[PDB]
DNA sequence: TGGAGAATCCCGGTGCCGAGGCCGCTCAATTGGTCGTAGACAGCTCTAGCACCGCTTAAACGCACGTACGCGCTGTCCCCCGCGTTTTAACCGCCAAGGGGATTACTCCCTAGTCTCCAGGCACGCGTCAGAT
DNA sequence: ATCTGACCGTGCCTGGAGACTAGGGAGTAATCCCCTTGGCGGTTAAAACGCGGGGGACAGCGCGTACGTGCGTTTAAGCGGTGCTAGAGCTGTCTACGACCAATTGAGCGGCCTCGGCACCGGGATTCTCCA
């Protein structure tokens, strides 16, 4: 193939590659021999220690977060305080990281709602991070590799933006409610809208 | 002249205290003092008599319960003078401070 | 169709009827039942006849007719399950019992 | 208004004492018992100044005291109920 | 139109002591005992229905509230008058 | 059940944004916040009935929170209940 | 849809007070500024035990408040100790203070 | 059946050191063994009393604050 | 050590400390023994027998510091049934 | 031991003012009837309480010794009690008056009640991160 | 150096909020009458002040003993685990009990008049207290 994206683009900082990070199309080979071919539609940024909520604040060196300062654009599965997962990909510097949220696919439905189900609408079965990691086969087991190798989940370029305010963060803190999450405008399938932020 | 030993007239005016039951304090400086107090919070009031006659009966009370309290204080320490380190442990074991 | 008072069906004689309408509006429930008023009320007789049976004992221990306050002190105060439901109260005009600790008595 | 606490004389606290059943007073009583009388006084009708503050009176009522020191625990009967 | 205990309290002093009266400071100290006790026992059944969850004052709630109440002697006979004049209420 | 544990939380956060509370002291914060209530509704009820009136407004809660604390502490609660209810009734 | 707490500028819910202070059986009838002057007075008593009870945890270099310092938060103010003083603390302590005499 | 010697000497003693006390006479110990069995008593038919009117066998620890409360003794931290 | 220095080492850690003094199943034996007096075939929860462990400690700690000043107040540093007494009466309970 | 002197008690007579009965009338308790829902009663679930079993181990326990501490006795001197005398002002009586509580009439705006709906809030998951030890 | 009790996604659910109607409780104003502040004055009771002297507070000393401290045995709490089932907790159903309304009627409350219990006065018998 040759719309898979190399080192040289995903060598970049938070901010303009989160900016160049719409519309993008993340293909999981699941190994039944079909593919799901869905569209990004909203996507978090986080820039470092200046952002409050960032899971790496303050130049922080865990022993769990510690692949992404060795080469950007690192892939970084993890757990949201249980179960359910979150889909990330991390940046040149420290606590830069962009993380995906809401997915639209165009095929393969069937497969995810049997999946899910471990009543069925399609316009909350992929309404959030969670809901596309139980609908495109993740699991622990895509931490330690690259996003150029061999046959599994890579990239693909497909065919306005609006910065909008953190939901669910809660009333506290300087940073928690500056506007830099952005998301596409008219589009009835979002998941976290902002009625009045589309009047700039 | 007929000269009493300290303690017997203290005795009889026990009994006849006790024996009683009117008012102690003189009613008009009572009645000034609640008036002084009452300047402090709220200026140009006005009291109903029956009103200074309940908060001399409640101060009356209070006084008395007190001094109970203080003279078996006095009586714990082996005397039989009440003094203001009684009057303070009275008041510390009942909370009020 | 003799109108026959609550109180004299209940065999008392506090008012079964007064009592309902202060538990009506009094705020204590949105409902106030049939039983209630009958118990409280022969609760209330029964403490109002325990205070003044005491009471004209030490108005007739004073060699007096008639009860005053200090007759009730005297009653609240020498009866013990009387005293500590009434502890924390001031009988106007009712005095103090006459007691004194015997060290102040003379030798 | 002016020094009405010494009004309350030393022979008004030696009756109120020998009604509790004191023997022998000392010298630096009296004072000592001025001073909780002002802080009982100071509690009880200031709240009792509040009560006449809100129902819009300039008479401070009986059953006024009789509610503010229903509410410090030294209930008062005789003065309505 | 002040109501008051005057003529109960007169009606249980005949029955209790027939030679004896009473004076008017003493309709004040009973009339405000019995509005106290009044108030106490009523709350107390306010609080008991309250918690658990109910919306009627009953006899069973006046007769915990008097057992919570009153001491021991004073409180059975208070239950034992209560349930003598209930059932001489409902049977009669 | 229904708790006050988000709101005192929130609380928390204002004043302390870098500090936490355990779950036997949020406890121990619910029942604060119930008994103080149980006393300033109680304080006004009998407002309520002394004065035969039937409503409690803030007038009631105001004087209930004036009997019922301390001096400094119940000035700055006066002071914060009437920018909260001057402030709402603006709005 | 503004809620009320927010109307306010307050962080107590001002529905929930409201709704207590009707099924409480208190009154009859209920005010509107009520229940916001009773959910402002409870947020400033509760920002006032939090803000101490921090302080003391902070004294004490603990990050996370224990019942210890809410003890010594309530009972190292005098306001406080006048208002929550016929109440024990479960898992309080007491303060450390020891008697003059006793010491060498 | 004596489970109020249950209550040791040393616990008792340790109640008195957080309490400030330095010496303890050798007589404190049976007094303050009356004292708790009278206040828990005191509290213990109140929450039974609880406990008869909810129409239950066990009794919680609601009912033990709501004794507690009834006698001016409120505690926190057991949902109260 | 002499006398004295241990018991202060005693109170300055036990004031510090937070945990419950008194010992829970010998408590909770006592709990049952009393209220078998007043209901046959009881049951408790256990925070029922931790709440009224923590008020019993918080009544005897308050009594002790009070009892502490009655002994201090006749000139001693020793307490007595005499102080437990008087405390005791002063509070109101006897 | 008697005894002087003061204090409390006790008898009978005066007079007053407050308790106690009579009575008219308002107004609140009672008698029937409706109607609606709170609550008693039966039944099922599954949480949590209870009884019991070994182990190890921290705390209670008994004993020995000694020194701080309670407690009794004693001397001193200071402060408070008793009493007479003089100054002070409570108190009783009476009156003026004017401010303020109570009451009634009449609105009128705020809160109860109800329908509909939607966004907070309580229940859930467990690695691990700081947090505590 | 080592143990450990809280941290943003998700289904759903249910109580709070907007909108509309009604009616009654509180606001406002004029009027009325108890009642509370203020003043004058005489009388006498109570407070204030001075002084003497008894007696209790207080400091010091000595002694007996009784608690504090420490050490070795001992014992039964504490933690963990298993089994069993009583009873808290919820749900459905039906019916009995109370809210509400209207008519009726008697009882309790204010007014009012009358006489007797009780405070007071005064001389005499009794008792307490201090004392040589």
């Amino acid at each position: 193939h040759l719309t898979r994206l190399g080192l040289e683009f995903f060598d970049q900082p938070a901010v303009p590659l989160a900016r160049a990070f719409l519309g993008q199309v993340l293909v999981r080979r699941l190994p039944n021999g079909t593919e799901l071919r869905g569209r990004i539609v909203e996507t978090e940024a986080y820039l470092g220690p200046e952002d409050e909520a960032a899971h790496s604040r303050g130049g922080r060196q865990t022993p769990r977060n510690r692949g992404m300062f060795m080469k950007p654009g690192t892939l970084y599965v993890y757990i949201i305080y249980g179960m359910y997962f979150c889909m990330n990909i991390s940046s040149q510097g420290d606590g830069a990281c962009v993380l995906l949220r809401a997915l639209e696919p165009l095929e393969g439905l069937e497969t995810m709602r049997q999946l899910r189900s471990t009543v069925l609408k399609d316009r909350e079965l992929c309404s959030g991070p969670s809901k596309l990691c139980q609908a495109l086969a993740i699991n622990k087991s895509f931490d330690q590799r690259d996003l150029a190798q061999d046959e599994a989940v890579w990239l693909e370029r497909g065919p306005a933006v609006v910065a909008a305010a953190r939901v669910g963060v809660g009333h506290a803190g300087e940073w928690a409610r500056k506007p830099l999450r952005f998301y596409v405008r008219g589009s009835p399938w979002v998941s976290v809208v902002d009625r009045v932020a589309e009047q700039d | 002249p007929h000269r009493y030993r300290p303690g017997t007239v203290a005795l009889r005016e026990i009994r006849r205290y006790q024996k009683s039951t009117e008012l102690l304090i003189r009613k008009l400086p009572f009645q000034r003092l609640v008036r002084e107090i009452a300047q402090d919070f709220k200026t140009d009031l006005r009291f109903q008599s029956s009103a200074v006659m309940a908060l001399q009966e409640a101060s009356e009370a209070y006084l008395v319960g007190l001094f109970e309290d203080t003279n078996l204080c006095a009586i714990h320490a082996k005397r039989v003078t009440i003094m203001p380190k009684d009057i303070q442990l009275a008041r510390r074991i009942r909370g009020e401070r | 169709a003799k109108a026959k008072t609550r109180s004299s069906r209940a065999g008392l004689q506090f008012p079964v009827g007064r009592v309902h309408r202060l538990l009506r509006k009094g705020n204590y429930a949105e409902r106030v039942g049939a039983g209630a008023p009958v118990y409280l009320a022969a609760v209330l007789e029964y403490l109002t006849a325990e205070i003044l049976e005491l009471a004209g004992n030490a108005a007739r221990d004073n060699k007096k007719t008639r009860i005053i306050p200090r007759h009730l002190q005297l009653a609240v105060r020498n009866d013990e399950e009387l005293n500590k439901l009434l502890g924390r109260v001031t009988i106007a005009q009712g005095g103090v019992l006459p007691n004194i600790q015997s060290v102040l008595l003379p030798k | 208004l002016r020094d009405n606490i010494q009004g309350i004389t030393k022979p008004a606290i030696r009756r109120l004492a020998r009604r509790g059943g004191v023997k022998r007073i000392s010298g630096l009583i009296y004072e000592e018992t001025r001073g909780v009388l002002k802080v009982f006084l100071e509690n009880v009708i200031r709240d009792a100044v509040t009560y006449t503050e809100h129902a819009k009176r300039k008479t401070v009522t009986a059953m006024d005291v009789v509610y503010a020191l229903k509410r410090q625990g030294r209930t008062l009967y005789g003065f309505g109920g | 139109r002040k109501e008051s205990y005057a003529i109960y309290v007169y009606k249980v002093l005949k029955q209790v002591h027939p030679d004896t009266g009473i004076s008017s400071k003493a309709m004040s100290i009973m009339n405000s005992f019995v509005n106290d006790v009044f108030e106490r026992i009523a709350g107390e059944a306010s609080r008991l229905a309250h918690y658990n969850k109910r919306s009627t004052i009953t006899s069973r709630e006046i007769q915990t509230a008097v057992r919570l109440l009153l001491p021991g002697e004073l409180a059975k006979h208070a239950v034992s008058e209560g349930t003598k004049a209930v059932t001489k209420y409902t049977s009669a």
